RNA sequence: CCGCCCGUCGCUCCUACCGAUUGAAAGAUAUGAUGAAUUGUUUGGACAAGAAAAAUUUUUUCUGGAAAAACCGUAAAUCCUAUCUUUUAAAGGAAGGAGAAGUCGUAACAAGGUUUCCGUAGGUGAACCUGCGGAAGGAUCAU
RNA sequence: AACCUGGUUGAUCUUGCCAGUAGUCAUAUGCUUGUCUCAAAGAUUAAGCCAUGCAAGUGAAAGUAUAUAUAUAUAUAUGUAGAAACUGCGAACGGCUCAUUAAAACAGUUAUAGUCUACUUGACAUUUAUAAGGAUAACUACGGAAAAGCUGUAGCUAAUACUUGCAUUAUCCUUGGAUAAGUAUUUGUUAGAAGGAAUUAUAACAAAGAAGUAACACGUAGUGUGUAUCAAUCGAGUUUCUGACCUAUCAGCUUUUGAUGUUAGGGUAUUGGCCUAACAUGGCUAUGACGGGUAACGGGGAAUUAGAGUUCGAUUCCGGAGAGGGAGCCUGAGAAAUAGCUACCACAUCUAAGGAAGGCAGCAGGCGCGUAAAUUACCCAAUUCUAAAGAAGAGAGGUAGUGACAAGAAAUAACAAUGCAAUUGUAAUUGGAAUGGUGGGAAUUUAAAACCUUCCCAGAGUAACAAUUGGAGGGCAAGUCUGGUGCCAGCAGCCGCGGUAAUUCCAGCUCCAAUAGCGUAUAUUAAAAUUGUUGCAGUUAAAACGCUCGUAGUUGAAUUUCAAAGAAUCAUUCUUUUUAAAAUCCGAUUUUGUUACUUUGAGUAAAUUAGAGUGUUCAAAGCAAACAGUUAAAGCAUUGUGUUUGAAUACUAUAGCAUGGAAUAACAAAAUUGAACAAGCU
RNA sequence: AAUAGAUCCGUAACUUCGGGAAAAGGAUUGGCUCUGAGGACAUUAAUGUUAACUCAGAACUGAAACGGACAAGGGGA
C-alpha cells in the first residue's frame, strides 16, 4: 500500500505577478536581510497569515468563554516564547499587530550578525553554513534557524572550528607544510 | 470463499491499545476466550508494550513457553490470549501481582496489587438461568457459569469470588446508592455514586452519576460496573482514583514545575 | 437448483430488477418429499452445521392419540379420504402435514379395558358407529418430510361433522 | 451622399439535411424449436461377503453393490422469426458558412424620392409589388 | 488579501460576451539539471492475449516404524534419531481489479420473541474387561503406455483410520420396597424466576428417540487427544426507518406464464409467493411510476473558495462484486471456491494421430493498445498468519534497483589593502584565510549488501568546480540601440506588427521576471452578483402568455394570564415573592393537550482535518521522551532496587433515542344543541 | 403440387380512422380412467328428489400418431 507519512507547502504565489509596489517592497526586505529568493519571504508571510487566522477567529468568540482561554493562553506563551510579543503586550489583540520584520529579525542570520562575531550579513549567512557557529552545545547550520529566548545568550563559535580553538584549515597546514620543507632543507 | 477473517490491519486495531502508525501493516488479532476483542487487550501487547519485557513478538514467545505467566490462577501459553478487564496476572519468576484497570482515559493499565489482594477478583452478572432439576446458573461479564447462585443475586450487580476455589464470598447490590465505575464512551475510568434510574420501556435505561467533587455524568445502564456499597470500594484503585479534571486545569497543574 | 431468494421477482411498483449477483448456496431449495402409504423408507439428509434431517418416502403406521382422555398408541395406517390444498394427493394416496386417514381402532378398544380420573366422559355416539367397524378418522399433526414419522389424533366434535360433512 | 447598402444568377471550398435501393453491418431483448451436463426418485443387477447334507459346491438369500435406462426438476449452447439501439453506402434534390477585382438591377437609411413595420392571401428574373385589418418604433403631442 | 484590466466609437455613458490573471494529492510533453531528506508509479484505451520461474504448508514430552542408524547396561532390557506412507489440521484467511450495478449496493439507526456458528473459554452425563474384530497403505516380485502429478495383478502388516462392546448411583415415606430405568429432537393433554409483551425458563401425564459418558498417548499429585447438552467468544444470513446524477422528442405501468392479498401444505438453518393448489381483484404513479443515458462500484475523504457554493473520489481503511463467458456440483463448521471438479461457446499446447493436458484482473516479465506507467533482484531480521505451534513456511510483508508524479531544506562565495565617480559603491588590480562537491581508507549501520552521520589522507582562482527558461508596443516588469528583410518571410491567447525609420519578423548587445527550475496542450475552481437562497434582469439592450376562469402547489386579519412588590451590580445585568381553579400528606408538598421549533445529553473506527505537549541541527515530519552520575550521591524496601512521564480535546447527517421550554406557527376540543353534580331505582 | 377445420397466442407499412386482417407468424388436437363449474322442485338455512348439454384441468397409454377417410385459403415487396 502507500505509505502513512504525509507532507505539506509552506509557501504560496502573490496572484499578481507585477505588481511595482509589492516588487520594490519584497527587494528592500531581500537586501536588508540577506537572502537569496522571493520564496524566503513568501514562506514567513504563509507563516504569518496563519498566526493572524488563529488570532482572528478566537478573538470574535465569546468573552470568558473556556474555547476561548484554553487556545488564548497557549497561542499567547507560544508567542512570547519565541520572542515577538515581550511582557506588557500579551494580550491577544497585540498579536494581530504582528509584521514581517518582527519574525525576520529572529533568524541566526541576523542575529549573529548583530551579536558582533561577523562583519556583514551575507559574511554571517556563509559562516552558518561552514560548520563555525553552535546554539548551546549543538552545532547548527541551517540560517533559517528561529531562535527562541532562552538560547541568545548561547549562540557562539564551534570547538571543531578554527576560529574556536582547534587544528587550522587545509590551506594553513599546506602553507605550513611547504615552508617546513623550505626551512629545513 | 468468504469465510471468517484471520488478519488484523493496523489502522483499524482500537485506539486505546496506541499502536505506531509505522512499522508493520498487522496487529496481533487476539484469540476467542473470556472477553470481546474491543473491551480487552492480547497478552503480547501487555507484556511487550506496556511492561517493555520484551522486545518483540519472538521473545514473548519465548517468556510464554516456561510457564511462569497466570492470569487468573492458570498459566496460559496463547500470546494472543485475551486478559480483559478485573483480571489478576501474577508472574511467579518475578514474583509480582497486577490487576488491570481503566485509567481516567480509555486506557488499560496494570495496576501492582499485593499478594493479599490477589486471591479474589469482581464479576458482574450478565444473567441468570434455571435449568434441569431447578438449579440456578449465573453468566457474568467474564464469561463463567457459577452454579447454585445464592436466590437474592439479580441481573446487574456484582459479586466477590474466590480464585483458589471457584465459590462465592459475598455480592453487592445494585442501588441508588452504590459506588460504581463506568466502561463505555466519554467517561470511562470515571468513579461516582449513582444518582437515579431512569426505566424507559422499548428503549435503554440512562442513569445518573455524582463524583466525589460534586460533578454529574450519564451513560447507558449496559456500562455501568458496581464496585463498592456507599462508603468505600472493595478493590485499591489506580493513583487518581478515578477522578477526571477538564484540560484547562489538568494544564494547569502539570505546570506546577 | 432450487433457490430461495427474491432477486429475480418484480418490485412491487411493477417493475423489474438487474441482477448483479450469483447464487449463494445458503438459499437452497432441494426437491420435495412425496411421502406415500406403504411399507418403511427413510433416507437421510444433513443440513447446514451437518444436522441431519430424515426424509420419509414410505409409511404406512405411526403414533395416534385419544385428545378426550390423553393417551397415545401405535396402530396401523389404512388409507388418505381427503386433503385441503388439492385432492391429486388424495389421488396418489400422499402423506402430508393436515391429511385426514382412516386407522385401526382395535387398540384403542382394548385399551378401554381399565376404565386416568376421566370416568365420567361419555363418548359422543359418532365415534360408536365408527369403532363398530374397527376404523376411525384421524388428522395427521407432523411433517414427515422432516421428522420421518407420522403421527396424529383422533377427530372428534365439530371438527368430526365439519370433515364429514366436506366427504360427501 | 462621389456615403452606406440588398437579393437572385455564374465559379471554388467546407459542414449538415431528404433519398429509390422490401440498402448494409454490430449488438440487446422476447417467443418458439432442438437440447450437453447434472441434484432427486424409481428400474436394473458385473460380483463380495452370506444360511444347506455332503468333500470344494446344486438351487434356495436377510444384506452390500458398479456399468446402464426412465421420469419430474436446475438448465450451458445452436437455430428460425419480431422489434429495438448504434454506425454506415448512394443516382438525384435542396440549404448554410467562407472566398474572389464577377453579371443584373437599386429594395432599406433624408418625406431615400410610393412614410416604414405587423398578421394573412395572391403574383413577378431579383431585390420585391398589390388587396384586407392593425401600430408609431412618424414626417402630427396643437384649430 | 471579501481585488480586477485590454477589445464595439470621430469622441461618450451602458448592456454583453471574447482575451488577459492565480491554484489543482492533474495528466501528457519540450529545454535544462551540482547536494541531502521524503516517495506516486500499465486506472483511463483492450475485465485484451500470454513463454518462463516463483506465490500454502505442517512433527524439539505426548496417533501409527523389524525401511534403518545408534547408545549404554549386559542372547536379553531400557532408551535416542529416523527417506517413505496412513492419520489429523489448514488451504473459505491473504493478494488483485472496478466489468456489472441508479431505492440496487452503501451510510447512519433498528429486529432476530424468525436462525446457523469449527478453533478458544466456563460449567459438566442418560435406556473377554489383566482388554474384542477384519482390512489396507507404504514394501517385495511379475507388467502396460510416445506421452501425463496414469496405473493393473498377486503376497504380507499398524493405528487417536474403520468397527464392536464390559459396569454404578439419586429421590417417596433409624427401617424397606418402588424404581429414574433416556441428552438433544418430534406428537397429544395440562400447570406455570424474567421481560414492555410468552404458546418463556421449568414441572407433570401418554407415545417415539438420534448421539454420547475414554478397549487412547506422555512423565510430568499433572498433562495431551477425543466426547452429549448449555453459556461465552470470533462471525454470518435475513430485517425497520431515512438518505442519490441527467432525461417528459419516456404518461400510464403490473397481472393468461405470481402481479397485490387470504387459506392449507412443501421446502429451508429459520420468516417470507421462495415454490405448489383453491379463492378474491388488487398494487404503483405529475411529491415523476414504467422506460432511456452514465466516458457511474458506495462511503471515510480531495481541490478551490470571506460567507454561500461548484467539481472530483479506479487507487493506503470499511462494505460489495468477479477470476475468458454462462450454468451445475463434491468435500467441509464455513464455498455455488476456480493456482477444486463436470459440460457447452471462444482461444490455444504436446503427439508415434490411438490420445493427454489449459486459464497471470497474485509477484516479476513479454506482445498488442495507445499521449500515457519501473527489476524475469535479496530476505524471512521486523509486522503478522498457518501447523503435529521456539526451531518449518510465506512474491503476505520488508530491503534495495529504475524514478524532475508530488513535498521539505539548501551551494554556485566572503574579507582586507590600493586606486576610482559619490561614508559608500565597484565595469577594476593586488593576497591571504574559510569551505563543501570529488577520490581513497576506516568507525558504525545492515540477515560483517548500500545510503545517512562521524574521523584520517589528497584537494578551488578565468574558484573552466564556467545556470537556465521565457520575454522587452499595451494589458504587464523590462530598448524611440545597431545590421538584415521589404504585405514576402514570418510574429501575434486579444487589440495588432510587417511598402526604406519595423520600439513587435530574423540576429548582435543590453535590460526584465522567476530561478535548480521554467515553458506548451487538454480538463477543472475562483475571477462569475455572466445561473443569483444569501444575490441577477424582463418600457426602449435578450425576456410579461391575446384575455379570463380553474385543480394540485405556495401564502393567508385581530382576539383567550396582562402584571405587580422586595433582594444581589458600577439607571443597567441578575434573582427571589405570590395573584384564578380542580385533583391530591391532621390551615399543607405536586399534576394540569399534541407537534413544529429551540436547549442540553447518550451512542460513534482509525487514517485525513482543527487543535494541546515535545529543539527530527531547522523544516516537511514522527509519537516520542526528560533527569543525576570517569561510574556515587539522594530516595524507598531490608543488603536489594533507577526515577518522572505523554500518546489530550473537538468534529462524526438532514433521519433515529432521551431531555428543559414562557415567544412564533399548525392541529384537537366548540349548538335547528352540550354538561357537571344533589337525590331516590336496578 | 404445397395451404386448409377448430382452440390458444401474436400481428407491420399505410390510411378517407371505418380498415388493411384469416396480414405475416407459433403451439395444440386420439383412446381410456378421473376432478371441477354452470338449474328446477318440496319437508323448512338443514334434509330429499331430479334432469339437458357444453366448458376447464389431471394421471395413464401407443412403431410420435390422432380436423387420421370425407370436407378444406398458398403467402409477401
Ligand atoms: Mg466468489
Ligand atoms: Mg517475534
Ligand atoms: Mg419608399
Ligand atoms: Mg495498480
Ligand atoms: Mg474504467
Ligand atoms: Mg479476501
Ligand atoms: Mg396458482
Ligand atoms: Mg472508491
Ligand atoms: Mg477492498
Ligand atoms: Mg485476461
Ligand atoms: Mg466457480
Ligand atoms: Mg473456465
Ligand atoms: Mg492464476
Ligand atoms: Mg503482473
Ligand atoms: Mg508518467
Ligand atoms: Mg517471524
Ligand atoms: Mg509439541
Ligand atoms: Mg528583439
Ligand atoms: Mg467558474
Ligand atoms: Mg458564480
Ligand atoms: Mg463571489
Ligand atoms: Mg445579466
Ligand atoms: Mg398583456
Ligand atoms: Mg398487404
Amino acid at each position: 500500500p502507500k505509505s502513512y507519512r504525509n507532507y505539506s507547502k509552506t509557501a504560496r504565489n502573490p496572484k499578481r505577478p507585477f505588481e511595482k509596489e509589492r516588487l520594490d517592497q519584497e527587494l528592500k526586505l531581500i537586501g536588508e536581510y540577506g537572502l537569496k529568493n522571493k520564496r524566503e519571504i513568501w514562506r514567513v508571510q504563509y507563516l504569518l497569515a496563519k498566526i493572524r487566522s488563529a488570532a482572528r477567529y478566537l478573538l470574535t468568540l465569546d468573552e470568558k468563554s473556556s474555547k476561548r482561554i484554553f487556545q488564548g493562553e497557549a497561542l499567547l506563551r507560544r508567542m512570547v516564547r519565541q520572542g515577538l510579543l515581550g511582557e506588557n503586550e500579551e494580550k491577544l489583540d497585540y498579536v494581530l499587530g504582528l509584521t514581517l520584520p518582527k519574525l525576520l529579525e529572529r533568524r541566526l542570520q541576523t542575529k549573529v550578525f548583530k551579536l558582533g562575531l561577523a562583519k556583514s550579513v551575507h559574511h554571517a549567512r556563509v559562516l552558518i553554513r561552514q560548520r563555525h557557529i553552535r546554539v548551546g552545545k549543538q552545532m547548527v547550520d541551517i540560517p533559517s534557524f528561529l531562535v527562541r529566548v532562552d538560547s541568545e545568550k548561547h549562540i557562539d563559535f564551534a570547538t571543531t572550528s578554527p576560529f574556536g580553538g582547534a587544528r587550522p584549515g587545509r590551506v594553513k597546514r599546506k602553507s605550513l607544510k611547504k615552508q617546513k620543507e623550505k626551512t629545513e632543507a | 470463499g468468504k469465510g471468517i477473517k484471520k488478519h488484523l490491519k493496523r489502522v483499524n486495531a482500537p485506539s486505546h491499545w496506541m499502536l505506531n502508525k509505522m512499522g508493520g501493516q498487522y496487529a496481533p488479532k487476539t484469540s476467542s476466550g473470556p472477553h470481546k476483542l474491543l473491551e480487552s487487550i492480547p497478552l503480547v501487547i501487555l507484556l511487550r508494550n506496556r511492561l517493555k519485557y520484551a522486545l518483540t513478538f519472538d521473545e514473548v514467545k519465548m517468556i510464554l513457553i516456561q510457564k511462569i505467566v497466570k492470569v487468573d490462577n492458570k498459566v496460559r501459553t496463547d500470546c494472543t490470549f485475551p486478559v480483559g478487564l478485573m483480571d489478576v496476572i501474577h508472574i511467579t519468576k518475578s514474583n509480582e501481582y497486577f490487576r488491570l484497570l481503566y485509567d481516567i482515559k480509555g486506557r488499560f493499565v496494570p495496576h501492582r496489587i499485593t499478594n493479599e489482594e490477589s486471591k479474589y477478583k469482581l464479576c458482574k452478572v450478565k444473567k441468570i438461568l434455571l435449568r434441569k432439576g431447578r438449579l440456578s446458573i449465573a453468566v457474568t461479564h467474564d464469561g463463567r457459569s457459577i452454579p447454585y447462585i445464592h436466590p437474592d443475586v439479580k441481573v446487574n450487580d456484582t459479586v466477590r469470588l474466590d480464585l483458589e476455589t471457584g465459590k462465592v464470598l459475598e455480592h453487592l447490590k445494585f442501588q441508588v446508592g452504590s459506588l460504581v465505575m463506568v466502561t463505555a464512551g466519554h467517561s470511562v475510568g470515571r468513579v461516582g455514586v449513582i444518582s437515579s434510574i431512569d426505566k424507559n420501556m422499548g428503549t435503554y435505561d440512562i442513569i445518573h452519576v455524582k463524583d466525589s467533587r460534586n460533578k454529574v455524568f450519564a451513560t447507558r445502564l449496559s456500562n455501568v460496573f458496581v464496585i463498592g456499597d456507599n462508603t468505600k470500594p472493595y478493590i485499591s484503585l489506580p493513583r487518581e482514583k478515578g477522578i477526571k479534571l477538564d484540560i484547562i486545569e489538568e494544564r494547569r497543574n502539570r505546570l506546577k514545575a | 437448483g432450487i433457490s430461495r431468494d427474491g432477486r429475480h421477482k418484480l418490485r412491487l411498483t411493477g417493475g423489474k430488477k438487474k441482477i448483479h449477483k450469483k447464487k449463494r448456496k445458503y438459499e437452497l431449495g432441494r426437491p420435495p418429499s412425496n411421502t406415500k402409504l406403504g411399507s418403511r423408507q427413510v433416507h437421510v439428509v444433513r443440513g447446514r452445521g451437518r444436522n441431519y434431517k430424515y426424509r420419509a418416502i414410505k409409511l404406512d403406521s405411526g403414533s395416534f392419540s385419544w385428545p378426550t382422555f390423553g393417551i397415545s398408541k401405535n396402530t396401523r395406517i389404512i388409507d388418505v379420504v381427503y386433503n385441503a390444498s388439492n385432492n391429486e394427493l388424495v389421488r396418489t394416496k400422499t402423506l402430508v402435514k393436515n391429511c385426514i386417514v382412516v386407522i385401526d381402532s382395535h387398540p384403542f378398544t382394548t385399551w378401554y379395558e381399565n376404565t386416568k380420573i376421566g370416568k365420567s366422559k361419555n363418548i359422543d355416539p359418532l365415534l360408536l358407529e365408527q369403532f363398530k367397524q374397527g376404523r376411525v378418522l384421524a388428522c395427521i399433526s407432523s411433517r414427515p418430510g422432516q421428522c420421518g414419522k407420522a403421527d396424529g389424533y383422533i377427530i372428534e366434535g365439530d371438527e368430526l361433522l365439519f370433515y364429514k360433512r366436506k366427504m360427501d
